[PDB]
DNA sequence: AAAAAAAAAAAAAAAAAAAAATTTTTTTTTTTTTTTTTTTTTTT
DNA sequence: AAAAAAAAAAAAAAAAAAAAAAATTTTTTTTTTTTTTTTTTTTT
């Protein structure tokens, strides 16, 4: 959530002088990804919760 | 209804443009902070626009908000230099706006409730003074229908609290973040805050735990004064109605107990909290205070109550006291410049009327008859107020500097007699009574009246009036008073001359030392009750006569007239 | 808590009062108000492109936040229709505002009705799935206390979308003195209520994916405008619903689409005319009424060569005959039905696709695509009430319409016999133990069978060469035989036509990338729909001369001598053939806009059957 | 000069008012599964 | 062409999810009425 609103702040300042209507700073989802090997669905014990 | 953005534009253009730039000079002075209060005049606004004036009369509070914010925004372009920051409050506001500029980010938008408010950051105040068209209405008649309406009232004061700091905008600081939140107060009470809505706190999920303090706050000069109907305003048989008035900013410390006032304000409500509804108290929020109608040689003395005839030397001595002998504090011991007169008389010579005229005349005056003001009425006592044992004053301490016109001194209570002896001798009133341990300060001058020894021995003049029936005297007086009934200087001009006369401060010359000592010893031989008190009497009367002449040096004419007056009184 | 004034609402109502004010303009919306007042309909349909051009900002505002904006619109509408007629405006407690136009970004499909479009008037095409019972909902309920001779009117606010409180939902039953209150149902006021379910079209939807659907709450004015299976475009307010009271909530907010209007997405009920077009049709009829059938027949189905008799016959179908329902309900049908039987690559399926694209309410049925219960109607239980509902089939959908039967030969005998009563009487009498009904499907059938052996053998008789019973070929009223003569001369004809149509392009619109009464006579080579649509309604009665001539020609056809030896009949001449003669005569007269079927149309009909039926088998 | 009436202030007690407060269970709905009938399709 | 076998359809019954439904007084505060005590002011 910190990353999400951080993205929101940087988003508004970069697009800052916006036109009419599109001024209420819309929410900025931050999805993810990686390059490490995925782990198997059988390896989700309690400890990786 | 209307649009208040349009109204604000109207008043902004008005304040910029109306007249020497009448309002412009005031605006620049307050911009530099050479004045802290401002006063709109509805006569000056009816000079051009009457609809706005009628609307102000009907919903004055809103337009007060409009005018004050309009001037607040007009401020900085009128500002031209760096003000010296005369107050720690100035330091705070400058620091606040400095850090707002520092972390401004001007494109960045901020919430509708994240901003330093006007009521905090104004540092000036704006009041009004209602139009001459607005008749001052009776304090009884200012009913619920006149709540919110702009209204002027004329009333006597009864008692006035002191200047204690009312809160305007409380300031709270946090335990973790460091921002500073505001609670703008409006009402008699506020529940403190304990949590900080600063966005750093909302991000951290920390305990607010903010602590109120007085440093960053905004207090104000606040008084609650009382007022009372005019006895002429009162209806046929009801007692005079009271009213509570609230005094703010540069309206504070104008009215004082006993002085007539005209207060211009709005009649706004407070929450009452046993019948249902939503009840509410009523206080009048003062917006202009003007004392009025009491506290704004030969022909002069004859002007003192023209409706009385004869007693010309009495009137001259009355004029003399009204000018007042020179106040002296040489070598610590006080020689007060008060003049004390008693009028012992046969039953009915208009001595009470003379006392009443002096009461109407003097800038401070208290006309007390025998028993209407006894004990605490003359002395000072204790009363519940911020509830507290407020010690307030009676007649003499109300007349602390003025003239107590005491009527029928002969039949006063013996405690009243003792107190009056104390105040004539030392201009204090010591008390060590049940719940009072004080020494009041009462620099009053006494005008006693009575009907036929301590009186003779403690005074500056006693006058025995015996209306020995003389046909021509009574004929002329009868013609005079009958003419008075037949036909039914101005007081303001008389009082103006007296007021200027009070402040010339003569100093006695050496040439009159031989004369005054010779006259003193000769008067003593002519007596042989006279003593050092009578010496001080002639000397004070000489100083006061020099004041009446307005010259700074006393002469032989003055002492001659003084001896003339005292000879007339004794005989 | 009555509001003294709001700048937003006042501004919006002023803007839309101006928008409705149409006198300085052409008077379009004023005319709409006047006609709807005359109709007693109480919804006015405002084009969003009109709103956008007159004030783009208001269009943006409304398409972003509907309900209060449309409250402003509808209050303006009430004021406006009161100025036109206060008496009528007083009649209805509310009037409504439908929408139309180019909802550019606001046109999605129920797969793509995301959570971005809440309180925004969304446009969405799709197929209905359900049709809940249209049941009343109480709005203003009146009560009578007989103990105290009292009357009350409890009032209800349509909070179908906002928060709703029990104090608002109380239905009173006792007075303050605990007396009994009797409801006054008639004096109360109600509005219909129906739920339906739009679905992403399977022709539009992704191929391999489950359906996605959206719920639609049609209150009054939109009761029966959408049945299951229909194509419908719904424009209206996607919103959220309130969960009923309870101290807990999951975040779930089951959402709906309170439709602002719904229109038939088929876009085939299209009689859109102008007075100039009416005059155009009138002159087209009257000037050359006698040649007009051949004009239409040659015109119809361009992009194909010859088959002029078949074009005439498909005109006879589309224009239709005239259904007859006599005094006692003996219903004699008035539809043509054509069986194309012919060699492959004879554009039979192309004619079928032509009538699919042109004729209104045309629908395709394949051999083993559709089958019986699919073709005709069905009876199935509800399982929510244990009650037998009826599921209208392909033919019942095509009632007063066209069905194009691809590969009619391949329908098994069960379905080929199931089509019997729809073929003759245009009804399907279905029944199971609970419910029975006679669904009405006054359909017309253009069916493209293919011959036995995969291609017609010239020497074999048509009855041998068609794998279809004389039983059915009776019910079919025309059977047209389409042979591929394979001669080079007619091959030159067809080939030049075909390659010209391969060379024809969108005129000017294209550059090289791939995807009026008369026509501008393009050398390489709408009003058809207009004229045939108006043509369908006329009932040209048969003249005495036409009836006697058609009767005698039928008697001649029945007599064996009329066919020479070496010819073989293609369909036996039952009395269905006489009725065919009458129906084709009526269709020709309807083409002429005659108002009477004359000997010209009669001899055209007899020419039609004589070419169609008797075939010259060669040795 | 002594007695007493009144005043303000302080305290006790009874009537009214103020305030505090989630959890468990039931029922509709959806979704599959299974039986048996009906229908359709392949065989001699 | 009709009989046998198989597949699909229709309808009833069951299992879990998740949204609805139901139950539900007692202790503390505090204002107001009443009485009481010490004092000052006034009267005999
Ligand atoms: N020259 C005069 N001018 C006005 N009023 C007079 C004059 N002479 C006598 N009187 C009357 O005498 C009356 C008694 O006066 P008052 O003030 O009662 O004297 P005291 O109270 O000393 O007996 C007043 O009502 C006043 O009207
Ligand atoms: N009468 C015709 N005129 C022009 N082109 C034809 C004609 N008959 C067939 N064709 C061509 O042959 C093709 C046959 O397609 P189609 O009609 O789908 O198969 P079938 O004719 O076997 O039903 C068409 O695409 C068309 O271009
Ligand atoms: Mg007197
Ligand atoms: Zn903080």
């Amino acid at each position: 959530q910190l990353l999400e609103e951080a993205a929101k702040e940087v988003a508004d300042e970069v697009t800052r002088p916006r036109p009419s209507g599109e001024e209420v700073l819309q929410d900025i989802q931050v999805m993810l990804k990686s390059d490490a090997s995925p782990s198997s669905i059988r390896s989700l014990k309690s400890d990786m919760m | 209804l209307k649009d208040y953005a349009l109204e604000k534009e109207k008043v902004k253009k008005f304040l910029q443009e109306f007249y020497q730039f009448k309002y412009g000079n005031q605006l620049v002075r307050l911009a530099h902070r050479e004045q802290v209060a401002l006063y709109v005049d509805l006569d000056d606004v009816a000079e051009d626009d009457p609809e706005l004036v009628d609307s102000i009369c009907e919903n004055a509070r809103r337009y007060a908000k409009l005018f004050a914010d309009a001037v607040q925004e007009l401020l900085p372009q009128y500002k031209e230099r760096e003000v010296v920051n005369k107050d720690v409050l100035d330091v705070y506001i400058e620091h606040r706006l400095m850090m707002e500029q520092r972390s401004r980010d001007p494109g960045m938008v901020r919430s509708p409730q994240n901003q330093y408010p006007a009521e905090l950051m104004r540092r000036f105040e704006l009041y009004f003074q209602g139009p001459s068209s607005n008749k001052p209405r009776v304090i009884r008649e200012v009913r619920a229908d006149s709540v919110g309406k702009l209204v002027t009232v004329r009333g006597i004061v009864t008692r006035v609290s002191e200047v204690k700091p009312k809160m305007v905008v409380a300031t709270y600081t946090c335990d973790q973040c460091g921002a500073e939140t505001y609670q703008p107060i409006q009402s008699p009470t506020f529940m403190p805050l304990i949590m900080c809505p600063s966005q750093e706190c909302q991000t951290n999920r920390s305990g607010g735990r903010l602590y109120l303090q007085t440093r960053g706050s905004r207090f104000i000069k606040f008084q609650e004064m009382k007022m009372q109907e005019h006895s002429d305003q009162v209806p046929v048989g009801n007692i005079p109605r009271s009213i509570t008035v609230l005094v703010e900013g540069e309206n504070t410390r104008i009215a004082q107990p006993g002085d007539h006032v005209s207060v211009t304000g709005i009649f706004l409500p407070i929450l009452r909290t046993v019948v249902q509804g939503l009840l509410s108290e009523t206080y009048l929020e003062a917006h202009r205070i003007v004392k009025m109608n009491k506290s704004e040689y030969e022909k002069l003395a004859a002007s003192i109550a023209p409706e009385i005839y004869g007693h010309e030397d009495v009137k001259k001595a009355l004029l003399l006291l009204l000018v007042g002998g020179v106040d002296q504090s040489p070598r610590g011991m006080k020689i007060r410049g008060n003049i004390n007169i008693c009028l012992m008389g046969d039953p009915g010579v208009a001595k009470s009327q003379l006392l009443s005229y002096i009461d109407r005349l003097a800038p401070r005056s208290q006309y007390t008859t025998g028993r209407g003001s006894s004990g605490v009425g003359l002395t000072a006592a204790v009363l519940r107020d911020s509830g507290e044992l407020t010690l307030e004053g009676g007649a003499l301490v109300l007349a602390d500097q003025g003239v107590c016109c005491i009527d029928e001194f002969d039949k006063m209570a013996e405690a009243d007699r003792t107190a009056i002896h104390e105040v004539m001798e030392q201009q204090t009133i010591s008390i060590a009574k049940a719940g009072i341990l004080t020494t009041l300060n009462a620099r009053c001058s006494i005008l006693a009246a009575a009907n036929p020894a301590a009186l003779l021995s403690r005074f500056d003049l006693l006058w025995l009036i015996q209306d020995r029936p003389d046909r021509d005297n009574d004929l002329r007086l009868a013609q005079h008073i009958t003419y008075v009934h037949q036909h039914s200087l101005d007081m303001k001009l008389m009082r103006r001359y007296i007021a200027m006369c009070r402040e010339k401060q003569p100093m006695v010359p050496e040439s009159l030392a031989d004369y005054i000592t010779a006259a003193y010893v000769e008067m003593r031989r002519e007596a042989w009750y006279t003593s050092a008190r009578t010496l001080l009497a002639i000397l004070r009367l000489s100083t006061a006569l020099a004041r009446l002449r307005m010259v700074d040096v006393v002469e032989k004419e003055d002492v001659n007239e003084a001896i003339r007056l005292m000879e007339m009184s004794k005989d | 808590t009555v509001v003294l004034d709001d700048v937003e609402l006042r501004e919006a109502q002023r803007d839309y009062l101006d928008f409705l004010d149409d006198e300085e303009d052409q008077g379009i919306y004023q005319s709409k108000v006047r006609e709807l007042i005359s109709d007693n309909q109480y919804r006015l349909i405002v084009n969003v492109n009109d709103l956008r051009r007159k004030n783009e900002k208001r269009a943006n505002r409304l398409l972003n936040n509907a309900f209060e904006e449309l409250v402003a619109f509808q209050r303006a509408l009430k004021d406006f229709v009161a100025s036109i007629d206060a008496t009528y405006a007083k009649q209805y407690e509310e009037f409504y505002v439908g929408l139309e136009g180019s909802f550019g970004s606001k046109h999605v499909s129920p797969r793509t009705l995301t959570s971005c479009f809440l309180s925004c008037v969304v446009c969405v095409e799709g197929i209905v799935t359900k049709c809940s019972l249209v049941r009343p909902k109480v709005v203003r309920s009146v009560h009578y206390c007989p103990a105290t001779k009292k009357t009350i009117e409890r009032r209800y606010s349509d909070l179908t979308t906002l928060v709703a409180f029990p104090s608002s939902s109380v239905y009173p039953t006792k007075d303050e003195e605990n007396n009994p209150l009797e409801t006054e149902y008639g004096l109360s006021v109600y509005k219909d209520h129906q739920t339906i379910t739009i679905q992403e079209m399977p022709e539009k939807a992704p191929a391999g994916q489950l359906p996605r659907s959206v719920d639609v709450i049609l209150d009054d004015d939109l009761v029966d405008k959408a049945k299951p299976g229909d194509r419908v475009q719904v424009v209206g307010t996607y919103r959220c619903l309130p969960g009923k009271k309870g101290g807990y909530t999951s975040g779930t907010f089951r959402t709906v689409l309170i439709a602002c209007n719904v229109k038939q997405m088929s876009k085939d009920a299209q009689p859109s005319f102008s007075a100039e077009d009416i005059a155009k049709i009138k002159k087209f009829s009257k000037t050359r009424s006698k040649d007009i059938f051949d004009q239409l027949a040659k015109s119809l189905a361009p992009s194909i060569h010859g088959h002029d008799y078949v074009k005439k016959a498909i005109l006879c179908l589309l224009l239709g005959g005239v259904e007859r329902d006599l005094e006692n309900g003996s219903h004699i049908r008035g539809d043509i039905n054509i069986l194309l039987i012919g060699d492959p690559s004879v554009a039979k399926s192309q004619l079928l696709r032509y009538v699919l694209c042109t004729a209104p309410r045309a629908i395709p049925t394949t051999g083993r695509g559709s089958s019986g219960v699919g073709l005709t109607a069905a009876v199935t239980t509800d399982q929510e009430t244990g009650e037998r509902r009826l599921e209208a089939g392909a033919m019942v959908l095509a009632d007063r319409g066209v069905v194009c039967i691809d590969e009619f030969d391949k329908m098994s005998d069960m379905d080929r016999t199931a089509i019997h009563e729809v073929m003759e009487q245009g009804r399907v009498t279905i029944a199971k133990a609970g419910i029975h009904a006679r669904l009405n499907a006054r359909c017309s059938v253009l069916a493209a069978a293919n011959p036995v052996y995969g291609r017609y053998d010239q020497y074999k008789t048509p009855m041998e060469n068609i794998g279809l019973q004389d039983s059915l070929l009776s019910r079919f009223d025309l059977l047209f035989i389409m042979l591929d003569q394979m001669d080079p001369e007619q091959d030159r004809e067809i080939s030049d036509h075909v390659l010209r149509m391969h060379r024809y392009r969108a005129p000017g619109e294209q550059d090289g990338d791939a995807m009026q009464i008369y026509e501008k006579h393009d050398n390489l080579l709408a009003f058809m729909k207009k004229y045939i649509h108006v043509a369908k309604i006329i009932k040209p009665v048969l003249t005495q001369e036409s009836a006697t001539y058609i009767a005698e020609e039928y008697s001649r056809l029945r007599s064996q001598d009329s066919m020479s030896s070496d010819t073989a009949r293609t369909s036996p001449v039952t009395a269905r053939t006489l009725e065919t003669l009458i129906r084709l005569a009526t269709a020709h007269a309807k083409a002429r806009m005659s108002k009477t079927v004359d000997l010209q149309d009669a001899e055209e009909a007899v020419e039609l059957v004589q070419y169609a039926y008797f075939k010259k088998v060669l040795e």
